[PDB]
């Protein structure tokens, strides 16, 4: 339509699943769009295509009162390589409901740093494995990282007086 | 109080941790001897850095950044100016890429020394403890001479290249360093391939295989352990390390002891690769350099674009262009990535840190099952974690 | 000779770290000179004892 | 001896080269306020040590 | 030695502005200002550095300007002067305040010169500038001091 | 069996034995060590210490508070319209919030702030590390200049060859700055 | 022979070598002298240079 | 388990006290305003912190108890105990053996 | 209306029901009602605000941000 | 009122009687605390790779008494070396209060006097080490040199000779017990001992695996 489609756009489109193909990178990478129901398909035919290397699991704020953002970029790792092919697939998720089903099934990699999507954000991933906070204490309330999180006034919070 | 039942023990192995690698705690439950399960508790050391970089600028966090991986110190550095600078597009010079691939290396060395010395302690003799301080402590005053204060708080790297050039005394300095610390790298190996009461605790003691050092995902000398031979200064061609020739050491076993080598083996390459960028380097030593500068200042060979510290001497308010990256710098432990999309301003809109040390640690778990209690501390001993990378 | 606050100097001793480096001195205490060095990136000032620098005219 | 084999010095600055260095060491755990754990017994805590030398 | 009395305070009586010379290992100055707090001397250990001009902090009200960070603005907290307010919350049986100079070795000559005669113009307040070192403790005046 | 077990035990007392030997080597090497209060080492060209303010040299620019990771140092001006230049009143870095990154002293286009060489600044109270500017317009202690402390040199400032700071009686950094200015 | 059986058994019972009081392999939090402090320490601490002479 | 909102003056645990050692509890909440004494307290403040610490258990009894909300109780009273230093109410402990001035320095009223 | 640099203090009734209720505490703190967060770098329908409180910054809307004169 | 932040009057005379005796024996009370002092060691942030570096044998530890001790009982000077978020605030509270009374902190570097490059915006990050314990040296730095903190030693050893014998009772805390009755529902312990054999980890689990 507008944007064209890259050699992971193309691969999963000849397997039924259309996905958004955004433009490319800075550093010249497919990053393409994913909906929060086809993401398991899509993950599973790129596992099953090469892509063995889960490589930085990490959630994106696309603004304030804006979607919340689940990137998972992912390469092919092998035995040895030039600059192999990398794609950063892109999961939007409502701020009412942030639920990314869990790709720990697909790639184990996505054990903590899925754990640190719904730690920072709010982001809960449906079939995870102990989907807990790591990074903050177990009993906050609050999401960090988004744009829109209010500090509390603790006292080991406040100046040094 | 204290009774004695029958079911399985949990042993809180408590955030005090007197260990050199941070404050993590480990819910570790044992069955008399062996562990059946075991929860890494971390966060005892988030001070969100991705929250304080969405309002520095790249020249205010320059000082934030080595403090993740604070074992390596420019390690961090090398990531964070390089993110806005790959993504400008902004050339570095060839004397301060080389500048850059002389301190990622001796970091590299610092960082492997800084994970031996509690590492042979954990293992058994620790006489070598107190004598990696000292090899520790020459790397120290290169980076003191060059940079300003030891080992990190070194604001060497920039967007336009790195902060200054070297000193006088310097390349003169590691050869003196570099041509003695590469006698004692052979004593380290045959400190534990000799003495086959070590090889005992390393054989076979959190094994992790290839298939799934992928799948969990793992960089550096622990990817690299297990027969993966996936090197980020060879995959992607890294600001002139294809320069250099040098072997990526790995080993097919995936055990502690293979995971022992590969660091000491890391450590020898890196030396290579220190003597090829010193004898290599464009201006080569900087009063050689500075003295050309003076007897043809004019216009010559030198004080050119390349042979210089830094190509332009960027602004404060250097705006980062607008556009999604992912950076990756081969750290002594792993991948040190970072996810930078940055908006018009001076500000990143969000600044994701990929820890090397991260995703490492949640093998933990399962490299702990089946082993004894004394083997714990020989696990995280050598996943060589720092506490503070972990979390951020 | 007497060392004006504001004029280069350079240092003439060899027990000494900073042994011919130069540059504007700052605050001349009765019994000491602070040196400017100007050196690389981060300037640096280094006191004497209101000797041993040599003035560069 | 254990300095000496790690090259670094040992006990200066007490006594003349740390002769004192076992006196003060042993006389400040004379001079600290030793309070037993809360939850814990009282007459086999005390000679808990006393039993061992 | 080792049993000394009570002559440090006695030579505080008299100068007024002492300027200890201490070992650096540290340890063996307090001793002589536990003396000095057993005959009735509070004692305010300062450190010399962080002090400015000594008029506008000891004798005057200053305006210490906190660290805003960014996040908050310029205040000024105005701090009451350090020799008079700490002379009004000292009991009447007790005697005065000695000011313990720690790190006085990077103060100016025209700053030991203000410290003392400050003790002749305020009654019951005295100093002890720990400027320098040497192997054993030994003091002198003020007024010797800046002579040499 | 009964001689098997004797004879077990040489072959191991036999390697302590040669154990011992290296571990009484390392007593033979003199204790490459820092006397810290009486031998202090001497801070590298670089190395930053601690800030040094010019009074008279700063027009209120507040570079260094733009530029600091914290935004530290406290310029307090007005702006003196009779005169129409901003003259400072008051300036302050507070210490102990300082990491010594000395960004302050870099993007400085007057060079008034600088680096000092002295780290041994340490106090009993929180507050008495917010220096003045005339608390920062100090000398800084000069370790060479102590008739206490005996200065050993760096590594990377000890001429080509030695790798210590205790057998050194002379010399200089391990090559020259200018001499292939009358040279070459 | 008997010379070695003492010194490796005695060295087992008082030195600081093969001793797991120091919990670097972390099997305890430090050993049974982990609660004691002051003089009662002092008993564990100078008791053990006792046991060594 | 002993949740408890342990700050400088404000140690606040979840249970009772028998001499020191501390009994976990669910109805209760122990609270010692400043263990080290850094400030000179009378019984005309003391009674303000403790009508102030009745007032705050009261308020967020509705919520549930973790050590996320025993420390927002103990940064209330932390706040509350710094008002009463502001207002000249308590002063600092001269007794003490350190003198850091944790909650602010002394300072006069508009110079 | 709410230009960028100027104090201002936020409205209790159109912050506790919209998304920006989602990632904070309930509880809010009183830092956010008295009237001394400067506002910066407003994009859109949002205003970033800078409070005298040394913790991070807060995205809000114009609707939930009130001008403290 | 008047001055704000205020310093209470001493009523008491605070008369400190000493005889030749009493300051003999109170000058090996404190020389024998100063010249033997223990560390705990402790560190959570970079700061104590800088603090372990004086271990080591280019600064020596083990040179003004100081052993270290890795247990609270048998310490008693704590160097703050890292960074204290509000994990671990817990955590070290509870170090401090389990030493033996004169105990000695010193801050280490920026981030244990004021928070320091963190004191800015970091929403888990105590604003120095002293809203949590009271300490006597602060030791500015990021990270301080191994020379800096010994000279921070040096600083706590001329502190530990004022301490007259006279005021040890004043080093025990003191107990202004209140207690309150509230109605707030204890919520089960989230972090159970249980990472590998949770009932999450065997299997995906029905209605995610058949989109797999
Ligand atoms: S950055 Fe330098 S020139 Fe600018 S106001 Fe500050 S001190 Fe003055
Ligand atoms: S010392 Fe560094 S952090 Fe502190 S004000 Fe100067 S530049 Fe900023
Ligand atoms: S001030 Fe620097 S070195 Fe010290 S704990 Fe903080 S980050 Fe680490």
């Amino acid at each position: 339509p507008i944007v064209e489609a890259g050699p992971v756009g193309r691969l999963l489109q000849s397997q039924n699943l259309s996905v958004e193909s955004l433009g490319r990178d800075a550093s010249g990478v497919e990053m393409i769009k994913v909906d929060r129901d086809r993401l398991l398909a899509v993950c599973q035919t790129l596992y099953a295509d090469g892509f063995n290397y889960l490589r930085c699991q990490a959630a994106y704020d696309s603004g304030p009162g804006q979607d919340l953002v689940s990137t998972y970029h992912l390469i092919k790792l092998s035995d040895n390589a030039d600059r192999p092919p990398e794609v950063r697939i892109k999961v939007f998720v409502p701020r009412d409901d942030p639920r990314v089903p869990s790709v720990y099934w697909i790639w184990k990699t996505a054990d903590w740093q899925e754990r640190e999507s719904y730690d920072m954000f709010g982001i809960v991933y449906e079939g995870h494995p102990n989907l807990k906070r790591i990074l903050m204490p177990e009993d906050w309330v609050g999401w960090p990282l988004r744009k829109d999180y209010i500090t509390p006034d603790f006292y080991e919070l406040q100046e040094a007086y | 109080k204290i009774e004695t039942r029958t079911e399985p023990m949990v042993i809180n192995m408590g955030p005090h941790h007197p260990s050199m690698h941070g404050v993590l705690r480990l819910m570790v439950t044992l069955d008399g001897e062996d562990v059946i399960d075991c929860e890494p508790v971390i966060g005892y050391l988030h001070r969100g850095m991705e929250k304080i970089a969405e309002n520095r600028t790249n020249i205010m966090f320059i000082p934030y950044v080595s403090r993740w991986d604070y074992a390596a110190g420019m390690f961090n550095e090398a990531v964070t100016v390089n993110a806005p600078e790959k993504l400008a597009g902004i050339p570095v010079p060839k004397r301060a890429s080389y500048i850059r691939v002389i301190m990622l290396e001796l970091n590299r060395i610092a960082n492997h020394l800084l994970w031996l010395g509690p590492f042979l302690a954990d293992v058994g003799a620790q006489t070598p403890f107190f004598y990696i301080f000292r090899e520790r402590e020459y790397i120290y005053d290169l980076f003191e001479a060059a940079t300003g204060m030891r080992f990190i708080n070194n604001n060497y790297f920039r967007i336009g290249g790195v902060a200054a050039d070297l000193t006088y005394g310097w390349v003169t300095k590691c050869r003196d360093f570099c041509d003695y610390f590469l006698p004692k790298v052979d004593e380290y190996e045959r400190l534990i391939t000799n003495n086959p009461i070590f090889v005992r605790r390393l054989q076979g003691v959190g094994k992790i295989s290839r298939e799934e050092a992928i799948n969990w995902g793992l960089s550096g000398p622990m990817l690299r352990a297990s027969g993966v031979k996936w090197d980020l200064r060879k995959v992607d061609h890294y600001e002139c390390y294809d320069d250099f020739d040098w072997d990526v050491p790995v080993a097919t076993e995936g055990d502690c002891l293979a995971r022992y080598i590969v660091r000491i083996q890391e450590m020898r390459e890196s030396v290579k690769i220190i003597r090829q960028a010193l004898d290599g380097l464009p201006g080569g030593p900087y009063e050689n350099l500075e003295a050309k500068r003076m007897l043809e200042g004019a216009k010559s060979e030198w004080n050119g674009f390349d042979y210089q510290y830094i190509g332009k001497k960027l602004s404060p308010t250097f705006k980062i262009p607008k556009g999604e990256h992912y950076v990756r710098v081969e750290s002594g432990k792993g991948e040190l990535g970072i996810y930078l999309i940055g908006d018009d301003n001076v500000f990143p809109w969000r600044w994701k840190i990929r820890p090397p040390d991260f995703n490492n640690l949640q093998v933990l778990p399962q490299l702990l099952k089946g082993m004894k209690v004394a083997d714990i501390v020989a696990i995280l001993g050598s996943i060589d974690v720092i506490m503070g990378s972990v979390d951020r | 000779m007497t060392i004006l606050p504001g004029m280069t100097v350079k240092v003439t001793n060899p027990n000494d770290t900073y042994y011919q480096f130069q540059g504007i001195v700052q605050r001349i205490t009765d019994g000491k000179v602070a040196v400017l060095f100007e050196g690389g990136n981060w300037d640096k000032l280094v006191t004497f004892q209101a000797s041993e620098l040599e003035p560069v005219v | 001896i254990s300095a000496a084999v790690q090259q670094r010095i040992g006990p200066e600055y007490i006594g003349p080269l740390g002769i004192l260095a076992p006196l003060a060491d042993g006389l400040k755990l004379i001079f600290k306020e030793d309070v037993l754990p809360a939850n814990s017994d009282r007459w086999l805590f005390t000679l808990g040590p006393a039993v061992v030398v | 030695g080792l049993l000394a009395g009570y002559q440090f305070v006695k030579d505080l009586e008299s100068a007024g502005a002492l300027a200890l010379f201490v070992p650096p290992e540290g340890g063996f100055e307090g001793r002589y200002q536990r003396r000095l707090r057993s005959k009735g001397y509070t004692t305010l250990p300062m450190s010399a550095p962080g002090l400015g001009d000594l008029a506008a902090y000891l004798t005057q009200e200053h305006g210490i300007r906190p660290a805003h960070t960014g996040k908050e603005d310029i205040r000024v907290y105005f701090q009451p002067p350090l020799v008079t307010y700490h002379l009004e919350n000292l009991p009447p049986n007790a005697k005065g305040l000695v000011l313990w100079l720690i790190d006085g070795k990077r103060l100016s000559k025209q700053e030991f010169a203000y410290l003392a005669q400050l003790t002749q113009t305020l009654p019951k307040f005295k100093v002890v500038v720990e400027v320098g070192g040497d192997r054993v403790v030994r003091w002198e005046p003020l007024a010797d001091w800046v002579a040499a | 069996q009964i001689t098997n077990y004797a004879k077990e035990a040489v072959q191991s007392a036999k390697y302590i034995g040669q154990g011992l030997s290296v571990t009484f080597d390392h007593m033979r090497r003199r204790p490459i060590t820092v006397q810290y209060p009486y031998e202090k080492l001497i801070p590298s060209e670089r190395f930053r210490g601690r800030i040094h303010f010019e009074f008279d040299k700063c027009i209120a620019c507040e570079v260094c508070v733009r530029v600091c990771p914290i935004n530290l140092p406290v310029v307090d001006w007005v702006f003196n319209k009779e005169l129409k230049k901003k003259e400072l009143k008051h300036y302050s870095i507070d210490f102990g919030v300082c990491i010594f990154c000395a960004n302050c002293v870099e993007y400085c286009p007057t060079n008034c702030l600088s680096v000092t060489e002295e780290y041994e600044l340490a106090t009993y109270d929180r507050h008495e590390l917010n220096y003045d500017s005339v608390a920062m317009g100090r000398i800084p202690y000069k370790v060479t200049q102590d008739p206490m402390v005996t200065p050993i040199r760096e590594f990377a400032y000890l001429p080509a060859g030695v790798m210590s700071g205790h057998d050194l009686p002379a010399g200089a950094q391990r090559a020259g700055e200018r001499p292939e200015a009358i040279a070459n | 022979i008997g010379f070695l059986v003492f010194w490796i058994a005695a060295l087992a019972e008082c030195e600081r070598l093969p001793f797991d009081l120091p919990e670097a392999e972390e099997e305890l939090v430090a050993g049974y002298q982990t609660e004691y402090a002051g003089m009662k320490f002092a008993l564990f601490y100078l008791g053990a240079y006792v046991n060594l002479v | 388990m002993l949740l408890k909102s342990t700050t400088r003056h404000v140690h606040i645990y979840a249970g009772h006290v028998v001499d020191g050692e501390v009994h976990p509890d669910t109805e209760t909440l122990t609270l010692n305003v400043d263990p080290d004494n850094e400030l000179e307290w009378n019984e005309a403040a003391l009674a303000k912190v403790e009508a102030k610490f009745r007032e705050l258990v009261a308020n967020a009894a509705g919520e549930d108890l973790t050590e996320y909300n025993l420390r927002r109780i103990g940064s209330d009273l932390e706040h509350f105990i710094r008002s009463l230093l502001m207002q000249g109410e308590i002063g600092y402990n001269l007794n003490s053996r350190v003198r850091n001035y944790s909650l602010g320095i002394p300072r006069v009223n508009h110079s | 209306a709410i230009k960028k640099g100027d104090l201002v203090k936020v409205v209790a009734e159109k912050l506790a029901n919209s998304l920006e209720a989602l990632a904070s505490d309930h509880r809010y703190p009183p830092y956010l009602f008295e009237g001394r967060g400067e506002v910066v770098d407003i994009r859109g329908d949002y205003a970033q605000i800078k409070f005298p409180v040394p913790t991070p910054t807060v995205w809000l809307r114009l609707d939930q941000l009130e001008v403290a004169q | 009122p008047a001055i704000l932040n205020p310093i209470a009057r001493p009523e008491v005379p605070q008369e400190l009687a000493e005889n030749i005796i009493l300051t003999s024996l109170n000058d090996v009370y404190d020389w024998a605390r100063l010249s033997s002092l223990w560390p705990l060691m402790y560190g959570t942030a970079c700061c104590f790779i800088e603090f372990a570096a004086m271990i080591g044998s280019r600064f020596d530890f083990d040179r003004f008494g100081l052993v270290p001790r890795n247990s609270p009982r048998q310490a008693d000077l704590i160097i703050t070396s890292g960074t204290i978020t509000m994990k671990m605030a817990p955590a070290l509270v509870r170090l401090y209060e389990q030493m033996p009374s004169p105990k000695y902190v010193i801050a280490m570097g920026a981030c244990t006097i004021t928070g320091g490059m963190f004191s800015s915006d970091s929403y888990s990050a105590v604003r120095g080490v002293d809203k949590l314990i009271p300490v006597d040296v602060y030791l500015p730095g990021c990270p301080p040199r191994p020379e800096a903190i010994m000279d921070a030693i040096v600083k706590l050893r001329k502190k530990i000779a004022n301490e007259h014998i006279n005021e040890r009772g004043n080093l025990a805390q003191t107990h202004r017990l209140f207690t309150a009755k509230h109605k707030m529902k204890p919520v089960p312990p989230i972090l159970t001992g249980q990472y590998l054999n949770a009932p999450s980890r065997q299997a995906p689990p029905p209605a995610l695996a058949a989109a797999m």
